[PDB]
RNA sequence: AUAUUGGCGAGAGACCGAUAGCGAACAAGUACAGUGAUGGAAAGAUGAAAAGAACUUUGAAAAGAGAGUGAAAAAGUACGUGAAAUUGUUGAAAGGGAAGGGCAUUUGAUCAGA
RNA sequence: GUCGAAUUUGGGUAUAGGGGCGAAAGACUAAUCGAACCAUCUAGUAGCUGGUUCCUGCCGAAGUUUCCCUCAGGAUAGCAG
RNA sequence: AGAACUGGCGAUGCGGGAUGAACCGAACGUAGAGUUAAGGUGCCGGAAUACACGCUCAUCAGACACCACAAAAGGUGUUAG
RNA sequence: GCCCUGAAAAUGGAUGGCGCUCAAGCGUGUUACCUAUACUCUACCGUCAGGGUUGAUAUGAUGCCCUGACGAGUAGGCAGGCGUGGAGGUCAGUGACGAAGCCUAGACCGUAAGGUCGGGUCGAACGGCCUCUAGUGCAGAUCUUGGUGGUAGUAGCAAAUAUUCAAAUGAGAACUUUGAAGACUGAAGUGGGGAAAGGUUCCACGUCAACAGCAGUUGGACGUGGGUUAGUCGAUCCUAAGA
RNA sequence: GUGAACAGCCUCUAGUUGAUAGAAUAAUGUAGAUAAGGGAAGUCGGCAAAAUAGAUCCGUAACUUCGGGAUAAGGAUUGGC
RNA sequence: AGAACUGGUACGGACAAGGGGAAUCUGACUGUCUAAUUAAAACAUAGCAUUGCGAUGGUCAGAAAGUGAUGUUGACGCAAU
RNA sequence: CUAUCUAGCGAAACCACAGCCAAGGGAACGGGCUUGGCAGAAUCAGCGGGGAAAGAAGACCCUGUUGAGCUUGACUCUAGU
RNA sequence: GCGUUGGAUUGUUCACCCACUAAUAGGGAACGUGAGCUGGGUUUAGACCGUCGUGAGACAGGUUAGUUUUACCCUACUGAU
RNA sequence: UUGGCGGAAAGGCCUUGGGUGCUUGCUGGCGAAUUGCAAUGUCAUUUUGCGUGGGGAUAAAUCAUUUGUAUACGACUUAGA
């Protein structure tokens, strides 16, 4: 429990969390914010075509020196990318909420992502040898992600 | 300190940028000027470069060790079936330059040019120009203050005209549609020549004779990112050089402490819009004429078109404009041909050439033979046939 | 009678309070490095009590969501509190080759006094 | 370059720091050599470089005299509290 | 580069000299009002496109000291002796 | 006198710029006007000085009050204060009904050092005042230790010819197993054994959190076990340089 | 097997198929090459590259310490049956 | 070793595999060194020459020794250049 | 084969704040200051003008009443003889 | 505005000559330009010589050998969204 | 409402006719207060959403696949009911 900030109700929302998970912190940040606010059946659809290579993650801020690709253009964007492990983890967690929605008795039809938080778990470390008798770090950067997801109402 | 060795300096710096050309269809940047006497007329023409090849023909220049003697000289080929007219572009002068005022188009548009209006145009609903057809409901009222409006103002008038690229062998199968002003007089009367044609076509042989110069304006073949030696055609540093030797070695003093424009750097080379003056047509012939390639010398039932066709692009089928030389773009590329907008008298112009033999052997390899015939007078019977 | 930074047994302190105090509050002269002489760390705190999360559900699983224990799970062992750098989400605001600042007022937000 | 002898190499053994060893380069002596490494004397000394941690109030300089193995320092008088 | 006297800068902000350690004015607690200094008043820029007598036309005009340079020699250019 | 020639330097550029021609240029004169932390007056702060007031309800005579002048500042001196750890005294001080700590573009007091309050979090001690004491105040020292960034999803993961198809297993297979094919080492081997060294890595079973700079169901990994059988092979014995 | 050959190249027994991969084929690299005519004009300097190369036969100079120089230089031939 | 025939005159057909000559400076040669910027003309070398010494000795060790190296040696030797 | 694009993986140097110019003045070569020119999000591949770019308390030079290696009838000693 | 060259010798800047040419002008840009190169010279450490010094050693005297590191950041520029 | 003119950015100007309101050209009748002695004392136009009626219209682009006249990636150029 202890989510992130959120401004939705609790009775109408399901939460899904993972934490520690051994994946790109600023890959998972994009993909989040690519389905942040989204329907859920429609970014789950999504990350779908982003792992068939049909549609694009937009990179907005950790982009840089990436790579131009126009899948980025229903997005107003030319820098996007296809972070598979990113988007396996977060279809992960929103399977997880969806299955949580559904024993809460939420209508799975209007879900949507009202929710969905990457910070920086602890690196794990390794080491790199570099010229000279040199030694670097290896570190990976993985991901603390949750996401909530809350019957849409008026 | 200075140089210590002069040497001219590399490429162009009237030619900059060295960027890709806006579009695949080099702009005309400016037409003939008007002579208000002369009939109404089209001062260019749009069609595709075929390929080249190899004419002989008399030297007449008197004073030349080849004059009255026989020269061989590279030609190029430009596929130029008629372009339709599709409309009418009036411009008035105003003190920010030009402005075009109103467009009047055709009726009835071929799907050739509605095909310049989609980008996908098999998904679409070919809506292009339906309300506008019905402009010319009853009696055109409409349309005809529209050509009103040009004929009280617009002191330059442009027809707007398409290629029917149906009749070249080109796969595109999306028409060119450019602006092509109108020299002759009477601006009125400019305005009537255009609304009369039409839906109407237009053949090179009405815009260009021979012995013409002319102007080609092509955008030239891309060869994408270029590195400084071939790009600007600077030396090659010395084979002992670290980290690579087809590159500019200084690219700018200390001070300013800034790259200077004028050095030279890697980019895109080609690609650029570009026109080149001064060609002179060597042939105006018709594509219904059979012996396209013959001459009052030659009279072999040819056409121009090489064995096997033209290299990359097929074969001729309609009028052909042949120019002198080269001319920038590559096969299958739309080029512009215009008027010269001057009056060359040097004896290069004006100079009457009557082709002695037009070289039609194939451009696929070391051709031997002009026409299938001759290969078959020469080889005698084959196992397969002949 | 005098000495005593070793040993044994005691009593204390205006001393230090885990980067301090011995190197060592802890399986510390340990782990580890060096051929060797030698060099030599880091590392304390759930909770009164494990009562250390039965059971259900989603997941191949790690886990999640519940349920529950507990005074508190804003104490879940990656455990007292939980700063800053740095970071995510949300909200607000500004943004023509920096940003930040001073004086003064407009505007928006917010607020004490009477 | 050399490649059948002033050859190349394993292991054993000997030579230890102002010492060894050197077909000699101040070369090598455990990534250390114009004097190895380790611990201690040792918190060596430094007229030299760097830093020196709260606020406000009042007063407020000197680069000049003489002497010094003195000239990047000090003593002395002056200026200041 | 070295002395004499003074005033400064250093150690000092403020107004002016666009800019600037030293020049000019003026030295400073926090505010208000008035008047000024040096410097300015076409616009940037607060303040007369003020008044007055003249001079100058430059195909490199000239436009305030420190200070950001110009000479000998020349010109029926023009003005006054 | 003014103007002109004399009068040539390098990125494009400087009466500060625009621009200015009976000037907005030059010489000169007369006024009006503008504005410094300067001058005049007033208020307030502090410092210094000269004074009044112990006769009372008068507990603050370093108190209260009157008057005048003054205020720049490095190095530096002195003074009055703020804050911290611990100490004696005192408030029979605060507190599990919530101490300390921490967060708080919320409020108040002080010129300031700082102090106080509200809200949130939190869980066991802490403060005001008189005085004592010091391991007492950080922005720097290529400061010490720890932690964290931008760089940056970036450089890069390119030597040793080379991989491919299907099946099985599995949640998941470019990488595991088997089959099929294509190759290579090409006997001075990428083969088969040993010496030094390592020490269990050998082998089986289970197994994938970490490691194998991709992956992993695989492993020299992780977990649990099994395994090294001598009169003849060595050591042991001999002596060598030497100790 | 070829070959003078433990050279290089290919193969049998045995072993391995292990080096992060997939897609494109810009510049500039790294490594490997070719190039008309000229032939060191390049450059400090033929650096780098090229040319020559095995074997058999012929032929071999100056100089010489009489041993060499020497594979001097310069030529010719080479397959299959 | 030779002959005939044969072929797009190819033929050490891949692989493998000297460029050569005329000279000058320098070190005779083979060999050796600055491991990690110097491979050399530097060091060494054989040859030559000089020096000390007949052992109660020369040269050189050790703090000292009833201690050592040369020396299991003897001038055709050892030691120092 | 790289680079480049992608999936996975994933550093480092460096970093006062940062990043458009001309001139001026200025510690006499400014990214910042003054006066001008100008100036429009977010970016990709290259590139080597600038950041007086990074790497290292300049190794040259001077100073220090700081050394060390070596030399010699320096000064002062000393093993040995 | 436009051009201002090919070479012999020399690390050279400079110079000098041959030759062509319209001409073979002079200069700046951190004596432009080394994360552009090269490294011939100078200018570490090896070595040789001549002069000098008793010597260690000295020499704008001569000679030979002698590691040329990093951009992926910002800007500038070249292209591209 | 009738006709005409204006294309430099026209987007406005002129004009015919009737309808209708006002008319301070002149003369009357009624009303105003208390906004308390002032307080812009709210009268303009600029965009946006929304609701009610009316009128009008009935597409494309991008991704993905494809082309190579293009190309590092984007981008460009093509094709596909
Ligand atoms: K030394
Ligand atoms: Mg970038
Ligand atoms: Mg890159
Ligand atoms: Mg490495
Ligand atoms: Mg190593
Ligand atoms: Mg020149
Ligand atoms: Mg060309
Ligand atoms: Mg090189
Ligand atoms: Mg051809
Ligand atoms: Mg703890
Ligand atoms: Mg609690
Ligand atoms: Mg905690
Ligand atoms: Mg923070
Ligand atoms: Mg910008
Ligand atoms: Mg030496
Ligand atoms: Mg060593
Ligand atoms: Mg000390
Ligand atoms: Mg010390
Ligand atoms: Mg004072
Ligand atoms: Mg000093
Ligand atoms: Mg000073
Ligand atoms: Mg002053
Ligand atoms: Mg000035
Ligand atoms: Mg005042
Ligand atoms: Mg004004
Ligand atoms: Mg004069
Ligand atoms: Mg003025
Ligand atoms: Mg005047
Ligand atoms: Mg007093
Ligand atoms: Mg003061
Ligand atoms: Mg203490
Ligand atoms: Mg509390
Ligand atoms: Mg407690
Ligand atoms: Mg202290
Ligand atoms: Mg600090
Ligand atoms: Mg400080
Ligand atoms: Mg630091
Ligand atoms: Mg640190
Ligand atoms: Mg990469
Ligand atoms: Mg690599
Ligand atoms: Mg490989
Ligand atoms: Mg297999
Ligand atoms: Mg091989
Ligand atoms: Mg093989
Ligand atoms: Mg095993
Ligand atoms: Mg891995
Ligand atoms: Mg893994
Ligand atoms: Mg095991
Ligand atoms: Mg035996
Ligand atoms: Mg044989
Ligand atoms: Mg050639
Ligand atoms: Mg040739
Ligand atoms: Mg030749
Ligand atoms: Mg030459
Ligand atoms: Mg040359
Ligand atoms: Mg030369
Ligand atoms: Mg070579
Ligand atoms: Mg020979
Ligand atoms: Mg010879
Ligand atoms: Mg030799
Ligand atoms: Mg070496
Ligand atoms: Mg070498
Ligand atoms: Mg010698
Ligand atoms: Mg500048
Ligand atoms: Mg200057
Ligand atoms: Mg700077
Ligand atoms: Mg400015
Ligand atoms: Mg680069
Ligand atoms: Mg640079
Ligand atoms: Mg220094
Ligand atoms: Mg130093
Ligand atoms: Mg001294
Ligand atoms: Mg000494
Ligand atoms: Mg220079
Ligand atoms: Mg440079
Ligand atoms: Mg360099
Ligand atoms: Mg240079
Ligand atoms: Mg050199
Ligand atoms: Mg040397
Ligand atoms: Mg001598």
């Amino acid at each position: 429990a202890r989510y992130g900030a959120t401004s939705t109700n609790p009775a109408k929302s399901a939460s899904a969390r993972g934490s520690y998970l051994r994946v790109s912190f600023k890959n998972t940040r994009e993909t989040a914010q690519a389905i942040n606010g989204w329907e859920l059946t429609k970014a789950q659809k999504y990350l779908e075509q982003v792992l068939d290579h049909q549609r694009a993650i937009p990179f907005r801020r950790f982009n840089s020196s990436i790579g131009r690709t126009a899948q980025g253009k229903e997005f107003g964007v030319t820098k996007a990318r296809w972070p598979a492990k990113s988007v396996k983890f977060v279809q992960g967690l929103l399977q997880n909420a969806a299955a949580n929605a559904e024993a809460k008795g939420l209508d799975a039809t209007k879900l949507y992502v009202s929710h969905i938080q990457v910070n920086q778990a602890p690196k794990q470390r390794r080491r790199t040898y570099r010229a000279h008798g040199r030694i670097n770090k290896y570190e990976s950067s993985p991901s603390h992600i949750e996401l909530v997801v809350t019957e849409k109402e008026e | 300190s200075h140089r210590k060795y002069e040497a001219p300096r590399h490429g162009h710096l009237g030619f900059l940028p060295r960027k890709r050309a806006a579009s695949i269809r080099a702009r005309v940047k400016a037409f003939p000027k008007d002579d208000r006497s002369k009939p109404v007329a089209l001062t260019s023409f749009l069609g595709y470069k075929a390929g080249m090849t190899t004419i002989v023909r008399d030297l007449d220049r008197p004073g030349s060790k080849f004059h009255k003697r026989e020269v061989v000289e590279a030609v190029t080929v430009v596929d130029t079936p008629p372009v339709v007219v599709v409309g009418v572009v009036g411009y008035v002068e105003t003190p920010r330059g030009l402005r075009s005022l109103t467009t009047v188009w055709a009726e009835h548009l071929s799907d050739e040019v509605k095909r310049r209006f989609y980008k996908n145009w098999y998904k679409s609903k070919k809506k292009a120009f339906t309300k506008y057809s019905a402009k010319y409901a009853q009696d055109g009222a409409g349309i005809e203050r529209e050509l009103a409006r040009i004929k009280k103002y617009a002191s330059v008038v442009r027809v707007l005209v398409h290629t029917q690229i149906r009749k070249t062998p080109l796969a595109q199968k999306k028409a060119h549609l450019a602006e092509i002003q109108l020299n002759g007089g009477s601006i009125s009367e400019k305005v009537d020549w255009a609304r009369e044609h039409f839906e109407k076509t237009v053949a090179v042989d009405s815009v260009f004779e021979q012995n013409e110069m002319i102007d080609a304006i092509a955008v030239t073949k891309g060869h994408g990112f270029e590195g400084v030696t071939h790009r600007w055609g600077t030396k090659k540093l010395p084979r002992k050089t670290h980290r690579g030797l087809r590159k500019v070695a200084c690219i700018g003093a200390w001070h300013p402490a800034h790259v200077m424009w004028s050095v030279a750097r890697a980019g895109q080379r080609g690609y650029h819009s570009r026109t080149s003056i001064n060609h002179k047509i060597y042939r105006v012939g018709k594509g219904d004429d059979e012996a396209n390639g013959a001459t009052s010398f030659d009279r072999t039932k040819k056409t121009i078109t090489p064995m096997g066709g033209f290299v990359h692009y097929g074969e001729i089928k309609n009028d052909f404009i042949m120019v002198k030389g080269c001319i920038p773009g590559n096969r299958k590329r739309i080029v512009t041909l215009r008027k010269s907008l001057y009056t060359n008298t040097s004896r290069k112009a004006l100079e009457e050439v009557s082709l002695k033999w037009i070289d039609t052997a194939s451009k696929f390899g070391k051709g031997r033979f002009q026409t299938p015939a001759e290969k078959h007078a020469f080889m005698g019977t084959l196992k397969k046939d002949l």
